[PDB]
DNA sequence: GGGCCCTCGATCCG
DNA sequence: CGGATCGAGGGCCCGATAT
C-alpha cells in the first residue's frame, strides 16, 4: 500500500498572526505536519511525501504562465521522506510575508502528483491543505480543479485553525478536547473560503466529504491524517461451523489489537557502537546446594507435579501432548446475551467475523445468523483455533449490525483453570463503611459535575472519546528520537504540552468539578497509615 | 510472602455414610471428592500451600498425642500425586467400603480434642504460615447435643483458635430436616468484620465452589493510588480475578542425579573476553544510514509520563462503552484501607452512586514507574450471591481496558447483503432449539488437562497416560439429533446453490 | 516476505 | 517472591525463479 501525499501548507503572513493564548496557525500547522512526517519517517513506509508552501516571499513553482501561482514554493519534491526534511520543518522553514491563493497552491500540488507518479507508482493519491483561509482567492478554475482531482483520483483533506463543526453547533489548549478554537476568530473572508472548501469536499466525496475538514488541534489528537494512506488490514479465511450441513465459510480479521513498538533497542558498545562486539553465553551450574557446572549434553528436561519432580524429555512430550483437531470456528451452542458478562473476556484481540468476499450464499447464511441472534437477544458460544498447532479457545460470538456493515464479533472467554474465586467483604451492608446521606449527595453532585457526555438533537455526544486519541507512546518516542538525531549534545526534551492537553479531560469538566471536589474533600476524610 | 496452611477436617459418623435420601453421593463421598479436586488444583496452580486431611469419630486413632477417635491421614505437607492416590482409595461406594474396613466409623468423638490436635498440627510447621485455616466437613448440625461438657469445651477451644489467628470455616452438608447453624457452628466459626453464611451444600459442584471461594486468601496484584484530584487520593488494590493459566515451565535436570540445574546467562565482549559492565553498554536504533544512540536511562526516560496509580478523568455513561473494544483482560478494583484510611467510605459512596446513575469512572491507568498511560473505565460491579449464597460477583469496580486510536484496526469494506425474514425466522428456530446455559467454569483447558493427566500418569511410573477429552468440541451428534429436518429445510432455503 | 503463534528469558513488584 | 513483555524460535502463502 503505497501512496503519493503532497502537503500544501500556507506560510503566509496571516498564518503568523497569532491570537492570545493560541499558538499561531503557522506553528499549529507546523506541529501537525511534523506529527505526520515523523510517523511516516520512523515506521519507514514507502508512501512518498512532497511539501508545497504557499505565501512564501519567493516563487519556485512549475506553473508560472502569466505570473500565475506566484509566492508558492515546492520545498520538497515527491520522494521518500528523510531526516533532512524533518530538520528543515523544525527550524529551516520560516513564515513568509505575502499571501497566496490556496486553490492555486492546490493546483501546484496536483501538478506534482500528475508528473511524479508516472508508471502507476502510487496506489492512492492524496493532498493535505493546511491554511487559515484568511487570504483572498479566485473562483476561476474551481470547476477544473475538481475535474482534475477526480480524473487523477486524488483525495483531499483540509486543516484549519478553527473547526467548522462547533461553529455550526453554536481559555484555549492545543490538542485539548472542546475549546480548541476561538468562536470569535473567523472572519467573513474565512467564512467565504470555508463555503468553497465545503462545496469542493462535497463535490469530491459526497455528503460525508465534510468529515475530512479538521482543525489543527483535533488533528493532533487523532490519526485522521493517515486515514487515506492507512494500509488495509490483513484478513484470513476459516469456516464457522454451526453444525452439520449448517457450517458457514467466513473470513475474520483482528478488529482490535494492541499496537506495540515497531523498532527494538539493539545493545551496542559505548565506544565502537556495534552489537557484534557484545556476545551472550549461557552457563549451567547446579541449582542445588552445590553450584558445579553442568554439562550441556547431560542436561535432561523435567517437569514438576506438586512436590514430585518427574523427568519428561521433549521427545516424549511431543508424542504424549494434546493434539488439537485443527483450526475451526465450531459453535458449541447459543445462550442469552445476559449470560456472557464483559468481566469474563479473555485474550489480547477481538475478531470481526465477516462473510467471505465474493460469496453470496455465505453472505446470506451469515446475515441470517446475525439477525437471528440480534432479534432474539442471544449470543453464540464457539470453539476457536487459528491453526492445528494453536491452542484451542472458547469464546463469545455476538451480533453487530450497523447501516453500512454487518458482522459477528468474537471475544475469547475463560477456561475453568483461568477463573479465580476470592471472597471480598460486602459493602452494601458494611456497618463500618456505610456513607452518610450528605456524603452520598456530595458524590452525586461530583458525578453530575464531572460527566463526560453531552446528550434540540437529544443525541449523546461523547466529550472524551478515548478510542479516537492515539497512544502517546509513539509520538513521544518519535519526538525524542528526532531530538537526539538532530541535537545530540542536548538532553532529551520534555513531553510536549499538546500531548498532556490531549490526554486530560476538557477544561469545562475540570472547571465544573472544582466545587464538588472541595466539598467531598472535607466530607471524605483521608489519612495516611503509619502506626 | 509465606506458605499457607489448610487443614481438611471430615466427620466420619454414621450420618456421614447416609446418602440422606437423595441421588447425590453421601456427604463422606462428597467430601473425599472435593478434597481430591482441591489437591489437584493446588498442584496445577503455582502455590506452595500446605494441605492436611484429618478425620474424627473413627475407631482407629492415629495422632500426635494419641487422642481417642482422631485419625490424621495426612500431616500438613505439600500436595502430591501419592497423596491424591491415597484419597482415591475412599472415593465412591467402593471407596466407602475401603474406608469402613481400614478405620471404623460412628464412634463417640470430642470436638475439643479434635481442634486441639488440628492446632497442634499447625504448631509443627517451620515455614511462616501466612494463613491458618480449618475446613470442617460435617452434616451434624448439633454435635454434643446430649453432652453439655463436650459442647462447652469445644466452644472454648474454638475461641482459643480464633484468638490464635486460625480461620474456622464450616462445610455443612445435607441433613434430614435441614442444617441449623443456630444449634451449632454459629459460635465456633470465624466470622468477618463485614458480616451471613452460605446455605447447606447438596451437590459436589456447590461444595467445591464454596470451598474454592475461601480456598486462597485474596492476593492483590498491585496496590496503587487512586487520585480523584491533586489533594483527594484514596488507595486501591488491583486484583486479577481472571488470569490465563499456562503450562508450567520445564526444569533443566542432570542425566544421573536428576537434580535441578541453575542457568547463568553471562554477557561479555568479543574483543576482550571479560565480563562487560552495564555502563559500557548503549542502545542503538538504525534508520537507513543514520544511527540513533540512547542510554538505558534515556530509553526509560522516554517511557516516563505519569506516576504509578489511577487518575480519575471523569464519568462516562456505560452506553458509550462498547462491548467490542476489548484490549486485554479486565481487572478488579477494591479499596485498600490498610494504606489510606477512609478510602473504603469514598469507594462505597462512589460505587453506589455510579450504579444508581449507570455511569463508569474513566481513569488514566499507569501500573508501574516509567510506563506510558492507558485509559481504563472502572465499571460499577454489584454484589451477586447464588442460591447457595456464594459470591458470584464481588462488589467493586471492573477495570476495563480501553484501546487507543492505534489499537483499532481498519476494516476491509464488504457490501451489506441482508437476509429475508423467512431465513432469519428459520435461523431463529435453529437458535431456539440449540439454546443452552453458559457457565464460566463449563470448559476445562484440554492442553492443561492433558499435560497434568500425563504428569500424573508418568508420576505413578506405571500409569499409562490419562487422555483428557477436549470439552471445547461440540456435541455434533446430539445437535444433529436435536435438529434433523430443520437443517436440511434451512439448507435448501438459505443455501440453494450447490458448490 | 508477511502474519501468525508459542515458548523462554529478562524486568520489575507483592 | 507472578505478570507483562519482548526477542527468537517455529510453520503456511506468494512474486521471482532456474527449470
Amino acid at each position: 500500500n503505497k501512496a503519493a501525499v503532497v502537503l500544501c501548507m500556507d506560510v503566509g503572513f496571516t498564518m503568523s498572526n497569532s491570537i492570545p493564548g493560541i499558538e499561531s496557525p503557522f506553528e499549529q500547522a507546523k506541529k501537525v505536519i511534523t506529527m505526520f512526517v515523523q510517523r511516516q519517517v520512523f515506521a519507514e513506509n514507502k508512501d512518498e511525501i512532497a511539501l508545497v508552501l504557499f505565501g512564501t516571499d519567493g516563487t519556485d513553482n512549475p506553473l508560472s504562465g502569466g505570473d500565475q501561482y506566484q509566492n508558492i514554493t515546492v520545498h520538497r519534491h515527491l520522494m521518500l521522506p528523510d531526516f533532512d526534511l524533518l530538520e528543515d520543518i523544525e527550524s529551516k522553514i520560516q513564515p513568509g510575508s505575502q499571501q497566496a491563493d490556496f486553490l492555486d497552491a492546490l493546483i501546484v500540488s496536483m501538478d506534482v502528483i500528475q508528473h511524479e507518479t508516472i508508471g502507476k507508482k502510487f496506489e492512492k493519491r492524496h493532498i493535505e491543505i493546511f491554511t487559515d483561509l484568511s487570504s483572498r482567492f479566485s473562483k476561476s478554475q474551481l470547476d477544473i480543479i475538481i475535474h482534475s482531482l477526480k480524473k487523477c483520483d486524488i483525495s483531499l483533506q483540509f486543516f484549519l485553525p478553527f473547526s467548522l463543526g462547533k461553529e455550526d453547533g453554536s481559555p484555549f489548549r492545543l490538542g485539548g478536547h472542546g475549546p480548541s478554537f476561538p468562536l470569535k476568530g473567523i472572519t467573513e473572508q474565512q467564512k467565504e473560503g470555508l463555503e468553497i472548501v465545503k462545496m469542493v469536499m462535497i463535490s469530491l466525496e459526497g455528503e460525508d466529504g465534510l468529515d475530512e475538514i479538521y482543525s489543527f488541534s483535533e488533528s493532533l489528537r487523532k490519526l485522521c491524517v493517515f486515514k487515506k494512506i492507512e494500509r488495509h488490514s490483513i484478513h484470513w479465511p476459516c469456516r464457522l461451523t454451526i453444525g452439520s450441513n449448517l457450517s458457514i465459510r467466513i473470513a475474520a480479521y483482528k478488529s482490535i489489537l494492541q499496537e506495540r513498538v515497531k523498532k527494538t533497542w539493539t545493545v551496542v558498545d559505548a565506544k565502537t557502537l556495534k552489537k557484534e562486539d557484545i556476545q551472550k553465553e549461557t552457563v549451567y551450574c547446579l541449582n542445588d546446594d552445590d553450584e558445579t557446572e553442568v554439562l550441556k549434553e547431560d542436561i535432561i528436561q523435567g517437569f514438576r507435579y506438586g512436590s514430585d519432580i518427574v523427568p519428561f524429555s521433549k521427545v516424549d512430550e511431543e508424542q504424549m501432548k494434546y493434539k488439537s483437531e485443527g483450526k475451526c470456528f465450531s459453535v458449541l451452542g447459543f445462550c442469552k446475551s445476559s449470560q456472557v458478562q464483559r468481566r469474563f473476556f479473555m485474550g489480547n484481540q477481538v475478531l470481526k467475523v465477516f462473510a467471505a468476499r465474493d460469496d453470496e450464499a455465505a453472505a446470506v447464511a451469515l446475515s441470517s445468523l446475525i439477525h437471528a441472534l440480534d432479534d432474539l437477544d442471544m449470543v453464540a458460544i464457539v470453539r476457536y483455533a487459528y491453526d492445528k498447532r494453536a491452542n484451542p479457545q472458547v469464546g463469545v460470538a455476538f451480533p453487530h449490525i450497523k447501516h453500512n456493515y454487518e458482522c459477528l464479533v468474537y471475544v475469547q472467554l475463560p477456561f475453568m483453570e483461568d477463573l479465580r474465586q476470592y471472597m471480598f467483604s460486602s459493602l452494601k451492608n458494611s456497618k463500618k463503611y456505610a456513607p452518610t446521606e450528605a456524603q452520598l449527595n456530595a458524590v452525586d453532585a461530583l458525578i453530575d459535575s464531572m460527566s463526560l457526555a453531552k446528550k434540540k438533537t437529544d443525541t449523546l455526544e461523547d466529550l472524551f472519546p478515548t478510542t479516537k486519541i492515539p497512544n502517546p507512546r509513539f509520538q513521544r518516542l518519535f519526538q525524542c528520537l528526532l531530538h537526539r538525531a538532530l541535537h545530540p549534545r542536548e538532553p532529551l526534551p520534555p513531553i510536549q504540552q499538546h500531548i498532556w492537553n490531549m490526554l486530560n479531560p476538557p477544561a469545562e469538566v475540570t472547571t465544573k468539578s472544582q466545587i464538588p471536589l472541595s466539598k467531598i474533600k472535607t466530607l471524605f476524610p483521608l489519612i495516611e497509615a503509619k502506626k | 510472602s509465606g506458605r499457607d496452611s489448610l487443614i481438611f477436617l471430615v466427620d466420619a459418623s454414621k450420618a456421614m455414610f447416609e446418602s440422606q435420601s437423595e441421588d447425590e453421593l453421601t456427604p463422606f463421598d462428597m467430601s473425599i471428592q472435593c478434597i481430591q479436586s482441591v489437591y489437584i488444583s493446588k498442584i496445577i496452580s503455582s502455590d506452595r500451600d500446605l494441605l492436611a486431611v484429618v478425620f474424627y469419630g473413627t475407631e482407629k486413632d492415629k495422632n500426635s498425642v494419641n487422642f481417642k477417635n482422631i485419625y490424621v491421614l495426612q500431616e500438613l505437607d505439600n500436595p502430591g500425586a501419592k497423596r491424591i492416590l491415597e484419597l482415591d482409595q475412599f472415593k465412591g461406594q467402593q471407596g466407602q467400603k475401603r474406608f469402613q474396613d481400614m478405620m471404623g466409623h460412628g464412634s463417640d468423638y470430642s470436638l475439643s480434642e479434635v481442634l486441639w490436635v488440628c492446632a497442634n498440627l499447625f504448631s509443627d510447621v517451620q515455614f511462616k504460615m501466612s494463613h491458618k485455616r480449618i475446613m470442617l466437613f460435617t452434616n451434624e448440625d448439633n454435635p454434643h447435643g446430649n453432652d453439655s461438657a463436650k459442647a462447652s469445651r469445644a466452644r472454648t477451644k474454638a475461641g482459643d483458635l480464633r484468638d490464635t489467628g486460625i480461620f474456622l470455616d464450616l462445610m455443612h452438608l445435607k441433613k434430614p430436616g435441614g442444617f441449623d447453624i443456630s444449634l451449632f457452628y454459629r459460635d465456633i466459626i470465624s466470622i468477618a468484620e463485614d458480616e451471613v453464611h452460605f446455605e447447606e451444600s447438596s451437590k459436589l459442584e456447590d461444595l467445591l465452589r464454596k470451598v474454592r471461594a475461601k480456598e486462597t486468601r485474596k492476593r492483590a496484584l498491585s496496590r496503587l493510588k487512586l487520585k480523584l484530584n491533586k489533594d483527594i487520593v484514596i488507595s486501591v488494590g488491583i486484583y486479577n480475578l481472571v488470569q490465563k493459566a499456562l503450562k508450567p515451565p520445564p526444569i533443566k535436570l542432570y542425566r544421573e542425579t536428576n537434580e535441578p540445574v541453575k542457568t547463568k546467562t553471562r554477557t561479555f565482549n568479543t574483543s576482550t573476553g571479560g565480563l562487560l559492565l552495564p555502563s559500557d553498554t548503549k542502545r542503538s536504533q538504525i534508520y537507513g544510514s543514520r544511527q540513533i544512540i540512547l542510554e538505558k536511562e534515556e530509553t526509560e526516560e522516554l517511557k516516563r509520563f505519569d506516576d504509578p496509580g489511577l487518575m480519575l478523568m471523569g464519568f462516562k455513561p456505560l452506553v458509550l462503552l462498547k462491548k467490542h473494544h476489548y484490549l486485554r483482560p479486565s481487572l478488579f478494583v477494591y479499596p485498600e484501607e490498610s494504606l489510606v484510611i477512609g478510602s473504603s467510605t469514598l469507594f462505597s459512596a462512589l460505587l453506589i452512586k455510579c450504579l444508581e446513575k449507570e455511569v463508569a469512572a474513566l481513569c488514566r491507568y499507569t501500573p508501574r514507574r516509567n510506563i506510558p498511560p492507558y485509559f481504563v473505565a472502572l465499571v460499577p460491579q454489584e454484589e451477586e450471591l447464588d442460591d447457595q449464597k456464594i459470591q458470584v460477583t464481588p462488589p467493586g469496580f471492573q477495570l476495563v481496558f480501553l484501546p487507543f486510536a492505534d489499537d483499532k484496526r481498519k476494516m476491509p469494506f464488504t457490501e451489506k447483503i441482508m437476509a429475508t425474514p423467512e431465513q432469519v425466522g428459520k435461523m431463529k428456530a435453529i437458535v431456539e432449539k440449540l439454546r443452552f446455559t453458559y457457565r464460566s467454569d463449563s470448559f476445562e483447558n484440554p492442553v492443561l488437562q492433558q499435560h497434568f493427566r500425563n504428569l500424573e500418569a508418568l508420576a505413578l511410573d506405571l500409569m499409562e497416560p490419562e487422555q483428557a477429552v477436549d470439552l471445547t468440541l461440540p456435541k455434533v451428534e446430539a445437535m444433529n439429533k436435536r435438529l434433523g429436518s430443520l437443517v436440511d429445510e434451512f439448507k435448501e432455503l438459505v443455501y440453494p446453490p450447490d458448490y
